[PDB]
């Protein structure tokens, strides 16, 4: 397939890893009781392992000769769940944080003692500003067209 | 009491609270949707 | 606004705090942590204490009447604690959603009036209708005061209101006791009362 | 009183009750700039008119075919039924025509009155209305473009945008038509919610 990687459903190495880890867990299990709390913890971990391997099977990830999952970030459309849509999520959240921070900085810059509001936050003001990040993209766009994002004469 | 409200907004306390809440949020997310490598929705 | 200077004091001999003058109803000068030393703080917490007291009174009625007449074979309402699950015509999440919408409307109205007095008074659909009470937390009007019982002039209104706040404090404490008894024991409250009454010198909390 | 979206909350200084539909709602400070507001008014009107056409053409065919007059598909299916032409052909035609009309609208937003007159026949211009409201030939019935009817317009447009939101989230979570959805909630409602859907 892409870069020679075959699917984790069809990968024998992927399966081998799954069953090796599972029965290593279950060899560590055969102790303490068949019902004591340690046994219950170990069985929960076994079930979580099965869920993890099966989910990676469902999601159509690519495996190599190692038997572990690989990531395709080229832009191919069968793999946007790997990098590009979590990347869009990240860029949105990051811009949110930074936009709120810059608007707070601007809001307090005209105070007589601006440093007093830097080391001691004005929490009601920030509470009014937190939710503008929700539309930070549109605002930042109309602030770029306005000639309003970049400090003139710097 | 007002002095306490001010003190609670001093930088170390504010950051402590902010990050403890953030930590609880990420911890609970990962306790519900464990072992995520991709965005499996759309 | 009648600064009773030598009212009853919860701790006799104390000198009450400067912000607790005697104007507010149900005043006894109890704020040893100084949680009400700022006027806006004080008025907000007045609203909070009031609404908590009315909620607690509704709840105390809804437990202690139905339980006292469930022990007696009047009704067959299950345990107030275990009544959270015994299922009705629907499930609970939808029941909660409709309750949410309905009561959240009213709480937003009360919100508006707490932050801007008398600015939501009348109805938009029917402007002629108007709430008749001129204080925050004492709405009046026909809906909340159709009997006229409430609106009057001081020495009359002040006493009625103090009576309200004392009943409410006792009801908050009452439902708190119901909760902690039924979590400590696995019983009903009327059972607790009857057992303790049949052996007061021995049927206390010190039975475990 | 020019209407409050929140009977306790005060107006913003930048909203004047001048444009129709003003109820004083802009909590996120999007239009605290007059140029921003001039642009946003236009976007709201045009998005609303498209939502109106879309939701009407989505929903009315459903009930028409559901009490047996004509047989039409569902909106989330109608793009697949084969037509007299490719969907590529129709898309390219659409692109060129919308190119033309959208750049015309653009120039009129930028410079009112400058794109009025016909470019082929040097007569047959348009009278000098306002931006967002081109009357004239686009108004054959010569209805009075009065203040009362602009508030009518924008209210219908807002409700249409919300109807569109509903249709798409509905289809993606349930999987059938909005009339299916409606009546199957209608008869037995207290077990027909978004909750049991989730
Ligand atoms: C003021 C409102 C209110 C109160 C005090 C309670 C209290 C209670 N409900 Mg209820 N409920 C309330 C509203 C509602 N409940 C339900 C639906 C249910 C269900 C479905 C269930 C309960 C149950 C319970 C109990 C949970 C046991 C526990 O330790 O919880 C946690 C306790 C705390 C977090 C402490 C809170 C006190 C605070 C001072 C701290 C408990 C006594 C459960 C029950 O019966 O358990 C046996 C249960 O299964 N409730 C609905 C939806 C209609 C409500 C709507 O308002
Ligand atoms: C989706 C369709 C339907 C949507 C309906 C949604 C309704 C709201 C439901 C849930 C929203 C949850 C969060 C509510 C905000 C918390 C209250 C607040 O402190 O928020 C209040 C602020 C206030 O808004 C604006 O805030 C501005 C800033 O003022 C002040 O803001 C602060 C307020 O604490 C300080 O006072 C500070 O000194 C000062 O900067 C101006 O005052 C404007 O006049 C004022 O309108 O934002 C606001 O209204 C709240 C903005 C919320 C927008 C969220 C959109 C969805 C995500
Ligand atoms: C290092 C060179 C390079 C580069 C730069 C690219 C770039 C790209 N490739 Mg490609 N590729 C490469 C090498 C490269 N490739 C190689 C070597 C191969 C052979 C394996 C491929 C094989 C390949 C395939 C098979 C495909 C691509 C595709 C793509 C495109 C996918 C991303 C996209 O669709 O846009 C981005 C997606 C979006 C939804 C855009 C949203 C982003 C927002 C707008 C930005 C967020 C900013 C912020 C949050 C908000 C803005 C605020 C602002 C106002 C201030 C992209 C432009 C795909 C394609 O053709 O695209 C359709 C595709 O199918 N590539
Ligand atoms: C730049 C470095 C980096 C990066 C990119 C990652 C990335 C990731 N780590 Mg990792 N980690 C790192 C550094 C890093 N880590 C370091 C330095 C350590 C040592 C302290 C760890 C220790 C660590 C552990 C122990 C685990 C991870 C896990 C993960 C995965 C979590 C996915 C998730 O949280 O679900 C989704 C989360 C979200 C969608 C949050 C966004 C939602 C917001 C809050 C709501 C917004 C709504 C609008 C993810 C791919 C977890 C995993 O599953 O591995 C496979 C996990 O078990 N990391
Ligand atoms: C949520 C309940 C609540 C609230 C909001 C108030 C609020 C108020 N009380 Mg009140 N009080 C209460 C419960 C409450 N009380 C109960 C149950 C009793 C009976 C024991 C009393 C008895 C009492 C007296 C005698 C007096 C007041 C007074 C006052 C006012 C003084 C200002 C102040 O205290 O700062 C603000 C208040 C708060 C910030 C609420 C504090 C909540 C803390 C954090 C609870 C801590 C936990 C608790 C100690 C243990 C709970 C477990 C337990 C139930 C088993 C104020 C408006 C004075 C007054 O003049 O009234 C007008 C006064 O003299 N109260
Ligand atoms: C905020 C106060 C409050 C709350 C949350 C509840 C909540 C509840 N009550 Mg209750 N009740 C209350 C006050 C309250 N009550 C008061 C003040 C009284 C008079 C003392 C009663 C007397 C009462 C009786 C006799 C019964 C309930 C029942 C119930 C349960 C479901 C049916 C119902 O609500 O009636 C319906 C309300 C409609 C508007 C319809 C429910 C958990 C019933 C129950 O437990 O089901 C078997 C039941 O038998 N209540
Ligand atoms: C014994 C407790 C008690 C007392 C003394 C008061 C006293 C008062 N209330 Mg209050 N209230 C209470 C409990 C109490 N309330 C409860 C539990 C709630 C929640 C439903 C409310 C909610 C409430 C509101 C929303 C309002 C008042 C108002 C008032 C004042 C007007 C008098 C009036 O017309 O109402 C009645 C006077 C009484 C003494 C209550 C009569 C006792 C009944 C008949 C017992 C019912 C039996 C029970 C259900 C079983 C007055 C000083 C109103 C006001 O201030 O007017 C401007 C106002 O609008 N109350
Ligand atoms: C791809 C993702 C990003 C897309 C960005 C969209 C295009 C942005 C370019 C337009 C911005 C712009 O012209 O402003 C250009 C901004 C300055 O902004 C300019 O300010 C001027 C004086 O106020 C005028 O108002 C201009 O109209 C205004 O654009 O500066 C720049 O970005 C450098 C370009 C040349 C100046
Ligand atoms: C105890 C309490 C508050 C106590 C607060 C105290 C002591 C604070 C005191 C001080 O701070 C001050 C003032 C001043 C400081 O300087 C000093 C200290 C000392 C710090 C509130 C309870 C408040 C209790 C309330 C509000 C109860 C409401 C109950 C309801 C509505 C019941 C609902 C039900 O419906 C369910 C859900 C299920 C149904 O089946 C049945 C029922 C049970 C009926
Ligand atoms: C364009 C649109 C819909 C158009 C649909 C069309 C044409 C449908 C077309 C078709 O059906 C046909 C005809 C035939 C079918 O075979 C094919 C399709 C293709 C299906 C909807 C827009 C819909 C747009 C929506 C929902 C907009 C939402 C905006 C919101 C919520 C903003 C709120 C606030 O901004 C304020 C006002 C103030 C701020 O301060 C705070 C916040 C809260 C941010
Ligand atoms: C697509 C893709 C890709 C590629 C990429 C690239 C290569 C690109 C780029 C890029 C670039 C080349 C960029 C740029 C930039 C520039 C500039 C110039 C900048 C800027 C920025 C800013 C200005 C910011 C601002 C802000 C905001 C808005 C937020 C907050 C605040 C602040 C202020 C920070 C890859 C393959 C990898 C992957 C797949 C997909």
């Amino acid at each position: 397939d892409i870069a020679g990687l075959t699917p984790c459903k069809d990968s024998k190495q992927f399966a081998k890893r799954e069953k090796q880890s599972i029965k290593k867990l279950e060899s560590s299990l055969k102790l303490y009781a068949p019902d004591s709390a340690p046994a219950l913890a170990i069985n929960a971990t076994i079930e979580k392992t099965k869920r993890r391997f099966d989910n990676y099977g469902k999601q159509g990830l690519l495996c190599g000769a190692d038997g572990l999952p690989h990531l395709i970030v080229s832009g191919d459309q069968r793999h946007w769940g790997e990098f590009i849509t979590p990347g869009i999520l990240f860029l949105y959240i990051a811009g949110w944080i930074g936009w709120v921070g810059r608007s707070y900085l601007i809001a307090i810059r005209d105070d007589k003692k601006p440093t007093q509001k830097e080391i001691i936050i004005d929490v009601p003001l920030a509470t009014g500003l937190v939710f503008r990040g929700f539309s930070w993209p549109i605002a930042a766009y109309r602030e770029l067209l306005n000639g309003e994002l970049v400090a003139k004469d710097v | 009491m007002r002095d306490l409200k001010t003190y609670l907004s001093v930088a170390p306390v504010a950051s402590t609270l902010w990050f403890a809440a953030l930590a609880g949020l990420l911890i609970e997310i990962n306790r519900f949707f464990p072992d995520a490598l991709t965005f499996p929705f759309f | 606004t009648v600064a009773e200077p030598d009212r009853p004091l919860w701790f006799p001999g104390s000198t009450p705090p400067p912000w607790l003058d005697g104007s507010l109803p149900g005043d006894f000068g109890f704020d040893p942590l100084g949680l009400g030393s700022d006027p806006e703080s004080l008025r907000w917490n007045v609203q909070a204490e009031l609404v908590h007291s009315r909620w607690a009174m509704l709840g105390a009625a809804g437990i202690f009447i139905p339980e006292f007449l469930t022990k007696l074979g009047i009704l067959n309402t299950p345990s107030w604690y275990t009544a959270g699950e015994q299922e009705y015509f629907t499930d609970t999440t939808t029941l909660f959603i409709v309750e949410l919408v309905f009561i959240g409307w009213a709480e937003g109205r009360r919100w508006a009036d707490i932050l801007n007095p008398g600015c939501v008074n009348t109805d938009p659909i029917f402007p002629n209708n108007k709430l008749t009470g001129t204080d925050v937390g004492y709405p009046g009007g026909l809906w909340f005061d159709p009997l006229g019982w409430g609106s009057a002039s001081p020495q009359k209104l002040k006493e009625l209101r103090t009576k309200e706040i004392k009943n409410g404090r006792l009801a908050m404490l009452a439902v708190m006791g119901a909760w902690f008894q039924h979590i400590y024991t696995g019983t009903g409250p009327i059972d607790n009362l009857f057992a303790h009454l049949a052996d007061p010198g021995h049927a206390t909390i010190f039975a475990a | 009183k020019k209407g409050e979206w929140l009977p306790g909350l005060a107006s913003p200084g930048y909203l004047t009750g001048s444009l129709p539909g003003d109820n004083g709602f802009d909590p996120l400070g999007l239009a605290e700039d007059p140029e921003n507001l001039k642009w946003f008014v236009q976007a709201e009107l045009v998005n609303g008119r498209w939502a109106m056409l879309g939701v009407a053409g989505m929903l009315l065919p459903e009930v028409f075919t559901s009490i047996g007059i004509i047989n039409v598909p569902k909106w989330y299916d109608a793009g697949k039924e084969e037509y007299f032409a490719s969907s590529s052909t129709l898309f390219v035609i659409e692109f060129i025509l919308f190119h033309y009309v959208e750049i015309r609208r653009w120039q009129d937003i930028k410079n009112p009155g400058s794109v009025n007159q016909d470019p082929i026949f040097k007569q047959y211009s348009l009278p000098a209305g306002e931006v967002g409201y081109p009357g004239g030939i686009f108004n054959p019935l010569n209805f009075a473009p009065t203040l009362e009817a602009k508030e009518k317009e924008i209210a219908n447009g807002r409700l249409a945008m919300l109807a569109f939101l509903g249709f798409i989230i509905q289809h993606n979570v349930t999987g059938k038509g909005p009339f299916d959805n409606l009546l199957q909630h209608i008869s037995d409602p207290w077990h027909n919610t978004i909750v049991q859907t989730l």
